[PDB]
């Protein structure tokens, strides 16, 4: 109804449930890709790998198959991989209200309590990785579980996941309990602490909490925390344009390299995406002036966020910046690369990445390979032809034991990137409104950060979005209208696994169907239907068909 | 200049690599092998290099 | 396991002094700081005792640890280094022989190698390991969680893989947070007396230098127009393997000239320096 | 002299890129390193 | 084809003029 419109309009419900449906409807996932990742069998790596690729893969989808094919390989790695285990079930099962705390019956702390505390501990991450950017009851159940807790070991995920879901709201008492929580001054809390406050207050310029946080960030000694306050204030300054310039003029000043990072991580995020000259005089510049490496990769790193308006523009001056004489400024040119261009296929991103896999430095290699994986994403090798190569190449380097065990790390979570959703989620930080998704931004943000912590740079759901037209007459009643194509079929091309020891354009799509972005311009209105759409048909997602 | 640089900055990097022995060849045989003496010592065959 | 790179400036000048002292011996000693946290601990003295390898009598450190509490801040022995002159800065037996009772003094495992020889007048060459362990063979060490402690650092040299335990660690940085005090205050060791820039040398050793030079310029310019008389099409990279000889044709040039300017200039520049005031 | 240094590298384009080593001869010599790494 | 073509090629010349100022500053500390 009109009284009823409030919440169909402010609620963000149905958005998430008929993705749910599109999803579990449309689920062309591959089951034995994880047979084949499986082989590199060692007790380091592989099992975090694997529990990040298939979460990666299999998001919000709530497949129990991966991780109930087998109970002795899923808890063969131990106190940090548990945690990682309890972190990518949020994501299996995220976008849902019901199976979320009932699914984790079995993971409770009061259930069973362990020896182990990790697996207890990243099931509040779970939950808070499942409603993000959804307040509500979820906000109470975590700030009462933070109420009461032991040591800080339990408290990464749940601080993490409150982060997470109560990020855009600006809670008042949330931010309250994190300022104890900080004042701990210990390091297991720091990574817990210096980040969801940084979550929280994001574009609120609270300027108690930045003046704050500047003061605790010139006494303190954990590393953890000195990162978890470096990322804080990059995220709590937002899109302001001018404001954050005195604030990003004192942290480039100061002589603290993790600081000077953190300025660097400011003027990336709270000048977003825009073409300021005048930012990136000063920001190139001190991109080679700097000293430290981290902080000249993180420089590096910031002309990808800044570049969304036409990131044609990028390849052509950091294609020199690729060929440095240091490592790490390759390797923040190829992540670069593959954070501007966050979506369609460009030829020149491809033909600058293809020779940065084969540099004989380890991390670079990481950048190379995380690199292609964005690049070339729900690309059905007509786009570009090269998606067949790098799967290939990607499965040659999975299966050697000669390579660098980070390198192979990089492949897995490759594969974790490509098959998204059954691909059918992708990474495209820009609406069709000429807007940039903020929680796409912040979670690919996030994702950076996977040097230093792991289950951190497992905050990447924020940035997958489906890319499917929807169809749906009223309010609920789902219609069922089946158009064409004018174009070649072979752009509707799926991975089709083989598995081995005259064409029609006429491809009929029900209501939750699947369609890349540039295949918008493409499709066949319905027109022989009962249905007609109100609007005409160019944007994804969900639209009017107002029935004859 | 990068170039310049990158050489000599791998410099040390390829001074790493151990010396290479000299050698007085004989004959040749099938199958890419080469009978070569070393100066005060025997005789090695040596398969060649693709190059 | 990002919780190595404890280094203090200070610290870094005392072993490269008692490391380039006693050069054929490996030599010993303590390194005490503060355990600030577990990931970090701060070092702020270091010390050595004498010795004719051997572990020092416990009287020795505890006379020193003793008169060091009123000497300034109290310490906390935060652990100890060695020597391994022109070596790959790698564990011994002797070494991992003692490293674990040394755990069971303090648990963190302090096993700074230093050395003076690869550690060049431009770059410097340090290990501190921490206890490279092999009890378990299928478990390594407990952090796995980061590639900074793993990935980022480079890679360890052929032979420490060889005669060093293979299941190695640590990660040395210089970690000082750049105290610019102290940085400030040492700056340039070779700034000279305000006076002493104002000096002349002298001008006749002046003229008979320029008379020096003149003729190595003749005989620089004899050698080049031979050369570029030669002009063969023998291409400059046969050209390059037969350069190995006497010949230097404009393989000097710069190396007077600019030495002639520097030499007249500066005398010019110092000869009008000091008139319009001077009188 | 300064119109000569100018004017001798305004010409010489057409440098390509740096070449350091082959990917397939690095690989090769790492995995020679290795497995002589017990020898 | 009007207007805009004028605004873009003012844009890139700023972006150009960008990557001039940075070339030498690069170039200083590249050599040193």
């Amino acid at each position: 109804d009109q009284t009823l419109k409030m919440i169909k309009i402010l609620s963000g419900e149905m958005a998430i449930e008929l993705h749910l449906q599109f999803l579990i409807r449309n689920n062309n996932t591959d089951l034995m890709i994880l047979k084949n990742t499986k082989d590199a069998v060692r007790n380091s790596v592989c099992h975090t790998a694997t529990v990040i690729a298939n979460s990666f893969m299999h998001c919000g989808t709530t497949s129990d198959q991966f991780l109930r094919d087998n109970l002795e390989w899923l808890a063969r790695a131990t106190n940090w991989a548990k945690f990682t285990a309890t972190a990518s079930l949020g994501v299996i099962h995220k976008g849902h209200e019901k199976e979320a705390l009932q699914l984790m019956a079995t993971y409770l702390p009061k259930d069973t309590s362990p020896g182990s505390a990790y697996q207890e501990g990243g099931g509040l991450y779970a939950l808070g990785l499942i409603h993000a950017n959804h307040g509500g009851d979820i906000i109470d159940y975590l700030l009462n579980q933070l109420k009461n807790a032991s040591n800080d070991i339990v408290r990464h995920g749940g601080s993490l996941g409150l982060g997470l879901a109560a990020m855009g709201t600006a809670r008042q008492d949330v931010y309250d309990l994190l300022k104890t929580n900080l004042y701990q001054d210990d390091a297991v809390t720091g990574e817990a602490a210096g980040l969801a406050l940084g979550l929280v207050m994001l574009g609120s310029k609270n300027a108690q909490a930045i003046e704050d946080m500047v003061g605790y960030a010139q006494e303190t000694q954990h590393e953890k925390i000195l990162r978890g306050l470096a990322v804080g204030i990059a995220l709590v300054m937002y899109g302001r344009m001018e404001e954050a310039d005195a604030l990003i003029e004192s942290l480039c000043r100061d002589k603290d390299p993790i600081l000077r990072r953190s300025g660097m991580y400011t003027v990336a995020m709270a000048y977003c995406g825009s073409g300021n000259n005048k930012a990136i005089r000063r920001l190139l510049h001190v991109a080679v002036s700097d000293v430290n490496d981290d902080v000249r990769r993180a420089a590096v790193e910031s002309l990808g966020f800044i570049l969304f308006r036409t990131p044609e523009q990028c390849p052509s001056v950091v294609s020199l910046l690729s060929e440095s004489y240091n490592p790490h400024v390759r390797y923040g040119a190829a992540m670069a690369l593959g954070i501007c261009c966050a979506g369609t296929g460009n030829k020149e991103a491809i033909n600058l990445l293809e020779p940065m896999t084969n540099d004989p430095v380890n991390y670079v290699r990481q950048g190379a390979l995380i690199a292609s994986a964005l690049i070339m994403i729900q690309q059905t090798e007509i786009t570009c032809p090269k998606v067949n190569q790098f799967r290939q190449l990607y499965s040659k380097v999975i299966n050697d034991k000669h390579d660098d065990v980070m390198a192979k790390f990089g492949a897995i979570l490759a594969q974790g990137i490509l098959d998204a959703g059954g691909h059918n989620v992708t990474i495209s930080l820009q609406s069709r409104t000429g807007h940039t998704h903020m929680p796409s931004v912040v979670g690919v943000l996030v994702f950076t950060q996977f040097w230093f912590w792991f289950p951190l740079s497992h905050f990447l759901s924020l940035a997958y979005t489906p890319t499917c037209v929807i169809g749906l007459n009223k309010d609920l009643k789902m219609p069922k209208v089946q158009y064409k194509s004018n174009c070649k079929p072979s752009t509707f091309a799926y991975p089709a696994p083989l598995e081995v020891p005259p064409e029609p354009n006429f491809q009929l799509l029900d209501n939750p169907a699947r369609v890349m972005p540039a295949q918008l311009k493409v499709l066949t209105m319905p027109e022989t239907c009962r249905y007609q759409p109100f609007k005409p048909l160019s944007i994804g997602g969900i639209i009017i068909l107002k029935d004859t | 200049l990068n170039a310049k640089v990158r050489l000599l900055r791998e410099e040390l990097q390829l001074l790493q690599e151990q010396g290479s022995y000299v050698g007085e060849v004989v004959r040749a045989m099938d199958k890419k092998k080469v009978l070569v003496k070393v100066h005060p010592e025997g005789k090695f065959v040596v398969d060649v290099d693709k190059n | 396991t990002a919780e190595q790179v404890y280094i203090s400036s200070l610290a870094l000048l005392k072993m490269l002094k008692h490391g380039r002292a006693g050069v054929p011996m490996e030599v010993m000693g303590l390194m005490l700081g503060e355990f600030v946290d577990d990931y970090t601990v701060r070092v702020i003295d270091v010390f050595a005792m004498p010795q004719s390898v051997e572990a020092v009598d416990p009287v020795f450190q505890a006379k020193m640890l003793d008169m060091l509490k009123q000497t300034g801040r109290p310490e906390m022995v935060v652990g100890w280094y060695h020597s391994h002159p022109g070596f790959g800065c790698w564990l011994s037996g002797v070494d991992i022989n003692t490293q674990q009772s040394f755990e069971a003094l303090s648990e963190r495992a302090v096993a700074v190698v230093v050395d003076p020889i690869q550690s060049v007048k431009g770059k410097v060459v340090i290990d501190a390991f921490r206890l490279i362990n092999a009890n378990m063979m299928v478990l390594g060490h407990e952090p796995r969680q980061t590639t900074s402690n793993l990935g980022h650092l480079n890679k360890p040299s052929i032979q420490a893989l060889i005669h060093g335990l293979n299941r190695h660690y640590y990660s040395i940085t210089i970690n000082y947070r750049k105290n610019e005090l102290e940085q400030k205050m040492l700056l340039n060791l070779h700034k000279k007396s305000w006076m002493e820039g104002l000096t002349l040398q002298d001008y006749s050793e002046h003229c008979k230098h320029n008379e020096s030079v003149v003729k190595e310029m003749l005989e620089l310019a004899k050698n080049y127009n031979k050369a570029v008389e030669e002009e063969d099409k023998m291409t400059p990279e046969q050209l390059a393997i037969k350069n190995v000889g006497k010949q230097d044709p404009k393989r000097h040039l710069e190396e007077h000239v600019d030495v002639l300017m520097t030499s007249n200039i500066v005398q010019c520049l110092a000869a009008m320096l000091d008139t319009v005031v001077f009188k | 002299h300064n119109m000569s240094v100018k004017a001798m590298r305004f010409p010489p384009k057409s440098y390509n890129k740096d070449l350091e080593s082959a990917e397939e001869r690095r690989e090769r010599e790492q995995q020679d390193l290795e497995f002589a790494k017990e020898m | 084809d009007l207007y805009s073509r004028y605004k873009k090629l003012q844009q890139e010349l700023e972006f150009l003029e960008v990557q001039e100022e940075y070339i030498k500053d690069e170039q200083k500390n590249l050599k040193k």
